[PDB]
């Protein structure tokens, strides 16, 4: 069995390291640079007790919805920055907050093991349920519609809810370590994980099976998301190094890396065109990528803490980032 | 060429006033988190040296050179009414400084409750009220006259400046000004450092095997700086008043630019904080 | 025994060449370069947050 | 219309107001953290400061100041990625049972106390964990009494360098307690504090105590140590000593 196992493997390295012809930098060689990329704080939200550990937009791309562990989840106005909402929170241990599409409801989640989904469009704001089958704490959750929600755990699953009944409709195992995130595709049928044990996979949500494994990087993974085709996605890990994965190719594309930075990565995200990889770090500000050139365009150095989230609006006009001074900032 | 001399001496003791103070008015306020309730005190105590560096230094220096007043018999008492106020306003907040620091050591427990941003700031309101009221007050009614006839014919001259006080307000305004914070202060500070000997007794207790000059310099530092400089100016103030040509007056003015000078030495003194060193590295 | 039989699953996929992913990314990029308001900056008579 | 916005700034101040309430009350508290490993008694410890007055937490009230003791959750054995957010907490309570010499916890594990001392190793030299201080609560002193004074299983047989230490100078003995009992305790005791003393640069210090978890008034303790903990941080911030 041992022995099958190593030859198998060695087909998988075989048949990607023939369909490699060339690189990525080589192809985009020619491609004009876009320049240096300079960016103003427009908007400062107040209100927060403690250090930030979520974030999220709307759909609307106006509200946006905050979460720390003071025992708070404060919901924004960022067009004239007036708090809507203050739901107090029953665990003051809270890692994770979403937001529904329809905009009707808002989760959350923590050490508590315990996801709960609050009724926005009611004042009396209250827990509607309680998704308790889990061990170990909460990573990330994630919203398909005004039933479905998909959550991560630290013990090495992934799971798919139904809030009507709260039940689990299917499970996904296979990782060897704790999952720190997950990220739906744009036409939510797939989504991805990315373990602590270095490595991401590629699951099915009708099928609840996975489908690929990609290994490239050498440390955890705190972060993860799509690119707007919804054919590759991107991975920050402990390391100072973010990496571009392709899912037709099979394959690494392209690596982000700096000498001079040696810190971690807390979040990635894209731009509206896909063009823009603003990453976080522990440094106590954010970067700006390029997708088809990995040279930097700018520093975002607002911050006096740590960066812990960052979020860009579905019509690509803002950049907010959260951090653990309790000031969230929009950039534009 | 004395004056060509003293001039940039007395004009090097404007520039470092005024500079010094400018840099702490601008962090504290620019920057969010160095605001505190601490740091309150500091930025009243940074504006009242500001005051004075820009209205009292240069108009006494102006005086010295020129050997002559200009102004009138207006701005004359104007000017004494201004550094009087600012003189009795910086001493002040160095005692609510040591109480605040015994409260916080003394007491830690209650030290979070018992102090807040309206006490904080109800109490500089209360001293600079008390500062003003011994200041504006007293020498615009007129209650601080002499009775001989060097003083009546300064007053009745438009061109001399001098300072002539009976017994009675010189005593009142040495009490209230600067006898009264002294000893505060004092008890203060030889409470904390028993506070702080009992602490390291305890600490070199519990593991001294595998494992006080600093209480001793930081002390020192604050408390000789500031008595040393100012203790002299107000013994012969008071000296001079109750006794009969004792002192000559160029060893009293000597003597008063010391507390102008202590000024420049307060912003060292305070304001040594990691963050500030920052703040000054970066701007 | 489950490790052996899950990889046999994805040892036979399709695959193409890196080439064909690159250009279809850069297509992908220039093409919706146009309507990107961080790349090239909007007017500020259209800016909500200004 | 313009009246939309008049509502909405309403709104914000009902909002304001209370988040200023919540400020004294956040402000005024203390968080305490519970560790160890497993069968320590942090339980037990917690159960009788409970009749004082997922994750397990309490609160109690001792004069007028607010505690607030939780646990780590009880979760498995695993690399500690979630001690990061324990970054702020007043103090670390660390409960190990110091009776527990000749005992394995898989069974080719080294004996129990070196597997508390590894993960006090770990906790202590902690990047996160930088300038928090840590009570050690050595538990179970009863069955170390009884397990010294019955003639059998001596330490030297696990611990070889009982043999080369002697009783400290500066160790005050219990009347209860027999000389090679005395001298069983402090050697346990000062086997933990060689590693804290070793890589402390002053920001943060280890408090140890002899405790039984059932029948020992722990409360005035953990009360007299936070004090002290709260003062020498004032010190330090406040350049003296
Ligand atoms: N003889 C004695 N036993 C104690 C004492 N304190 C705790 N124990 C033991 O502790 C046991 C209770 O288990 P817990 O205290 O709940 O252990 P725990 O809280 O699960 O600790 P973890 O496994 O690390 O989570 C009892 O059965 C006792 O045998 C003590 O003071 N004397
Ligand atoms: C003009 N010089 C004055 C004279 C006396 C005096 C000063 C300051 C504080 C006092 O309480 C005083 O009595 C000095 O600033």
């Amino acid at each position: 069995l041992r022995q099958e196992a190593e030859q198998l493997k060695n087909q998988i390295r075989d048949a990607r390291k023939a369909c490699a012809d060339a690189t990525l930098s080589q192809i985009t060689n020619n491609i004009d640079p876009v320049g240096r990329i300079q960016m103003r704080t427009r908007r400062t939200l107040r209100g927060h007790l403690a250090k930030i550990y979520a974030m999220h937009w709307g759909t609307d791309s106006r509200l946006l919805v905050s979460a720390s562990q003071d025992g708070k989840l404060i919901i924004w106005d960022s067009y004239t920055t007036n708090k809507v909402h203050a739901i107090p929170l029953r665990s003051s241990w809270v890692m994770t907050c979403a937001y529904a599409p329809s905009g009707n409801y808002v989760a959350c989640g923590g050490l508590d093991n315990i996801c709960s989904i609050y009724n926005l469009k009611t004042g009396n704001v209250r827990v509607s349920r309680e998704l308790a089958g889990h061990t170990g704490y909460l990573s990330c959750c994630r919203f398909l519609d005004d039933n479905q929600i998909v959550t991560s755990s630290g013990d090495t699953t992934c799971a798919l809810w139904d809030i009507e009944t709260g039940q689990q409709t299917t499970t996904f195992t296979g990782h060897t370590g704790d999952v720190m995130s997950l990220s739906l595709a744009p036409d939510t049928r797939l989504f991805v994980s990315g373990a602590c044990d270095a490595s991401a996979k590629l699951w099915d949500v009708r099928e609840g099976m996975c489908r690929q494994t990609f290994t490239g990087h050498e440390s955890d993974i705190n972060a993860i998301c799509f690119f707007p085709n919804g054919n590759a996605f991107a991975t920050g890990s402990d390391d100072a190094t973010c990496r571009l994965f392709d899912l037709r190719a099979d394959q690494e594309l392209m690596t982000y890396s700096h000498d001079n930075i040696i810190c971690g990565i807390t979040s990635v995200s894209f731009s509206k065109s896909g063009r823009l990889l603003l990453a976080g770090y522990d440094d106590f500000n954010c970067n700006v990528w390029d997708a088809l050139k990995a040279d930097r365009a700018g520093v975002l150095a607002g911050h006096d803490n740590r960066v812990s989230c960052l979020g860009v609006t579905d019509d690509g006009m803002a950049v907010a980032t959260g951090s653990w001074d309790s000031f969230l900032k929009i950039w534009n | 060429v004395w004056v060509v001399g003293m001039g940039i001496v007395m004009s090097l003791i404007v520039l470092a006033i005024v500079f010094g103070n400018v840099l702490v008015i601008t962090a504290i306020a620019k920057f969010e988190r160095l605001q505190t309730v601490t740091n309150y005190f500091i930025t009243s105590l940074a504006c009242a040296d500001l005051v004075m560096g820009l209205a009292v230094v240069p108009f006494g220096a102006a005086h010295i050179l020129t050997k002559t007043w200009t102004f009138g018999n207006f701005w004359c008492e104007f000017w004494t009414s201004i550094d009087v106020l600012c003189v009795t306003a910086s001493i002040e907040t160095l005692c609510v400084i040591a109480v605040d620091r015994y409260f916080a050591i003394t007491s830690p427990f209650k030290y979070q409750s018992l102090l807040t941003k309206n006490k904080a700031r109800v109490i500089i309101l209360m001293v600079w009220i008390v500062s003003g009221l011994t200041s504006f007050l007293p020498i615009q009614m007129h209650w601080y006259r002499a009775t001989h006839q060097e003083a009546i014919n300064c007053y009745a001259e438009e061109t001399c400046c001098d300072f002539f006080t009976n017994q009675a307000y010189a005593i009142a305004s040495s009490i209230v000004s600067f006898y009264v914070p002294l000893v505060i202060m004092v008890f203060v500070y030889s409470r904390v450092f028993q506070e702080a000997k009992r602490q390291l007794q305890k600490i070199d207790k519990s593991e001294g095997r595998f494992h006080e000059h600093k209480a001793l310099k930081t002390l020192g530092i604050i408390m000789g700086t500031f008595t040393l400089c100012w203790l002299p100016f107000f013994i012969v103030n008071i000296v001079h008043v109750i006794q009969d040509n004792l002192i000559r007056k160029e060893v009293y003015i000597l003597l008063n630019w010391i507390g102008y000078v202590n000024s420049g030495f307060n912003p060292l003194i305070y304001c040594r904080s990691p963050d500030f060193r920052i703040a000054f590295q970066e701007l | 025994r489950k490790l052996v039989e899950q990889l046999k699953m994805e040892a036979n996929i399709d695959r193409i060449k890196v080439s064909k992913a690159a250009a279809d990314l850069m297509a992908y990029c220039e093409a919706h370069a146009k309507e990107d308001p961080l790349l090239t900056p909007v007017p500020a008579s259209e800016n909500p947050f200004r | 219309q313009r009246n939309e916005e008049k509502a909405q700034r309403e709104a914000n101040k009902k909002i304001e107001k209370q988040l200023q309430k919540d400020k004294q009350v956040y402000r005024a508290t203390h968080r305490l953290l519970l560790l160890g490993a497993g069968e320590s008694g942090k339980s037990t410890i917690v159960k009788q400061m409970r009749i004082l007055h997922g994750i397990f937490e309490t609160k109690f009230q001792v004069d007028k100041v607010n505690f607030h003791m939780f646990d780590v959750g009880g979760q498995r054995d695993e690399r500690r990625k979630w001690i990061q957010c324990f970054n702020d907490v007043t103090a670390i309570i660390f409960v190990v049972a110091s009776s527990s010499y000749n005992m394995v916890i898989e069974d080719n594990q080294t004996n129990r106390l070196q597997e508390a001392l590894n993960l006090f190793k770990s906790i202590w030299n902690n990047r996160w964990l930088r300038t928090i201080s840590v009570i050690l609560f050595l538990n179970k002193q009863d069955l170390l009494a009884e397990k010294v004074l019955a003639g059998k299983s001596k330490i030297e047989d696990y611990f070889p360098e009982f043999a080369r230490y002697t009783t400290p100078e500066d160790a005050t003995p219990e009347p209860g307690e027999d000389p090679r009992v005395t001298r069983a305790k402090y050697f346990i005791r000062d086997e933990f504090l060689r590693i804290s003393t070793a890589s402390g640069d002053g920001r943060h210090y280890c408090y140890p105590h002899f405790t039984c978890a059932v029948d020992t008034e722990n409360i005035r303790r953990v009360f007299n140590d936070c004090r002290d903990i709260i003062q020498r941080m004032h010190l330090r911030q406040y350049e003296l000593l």
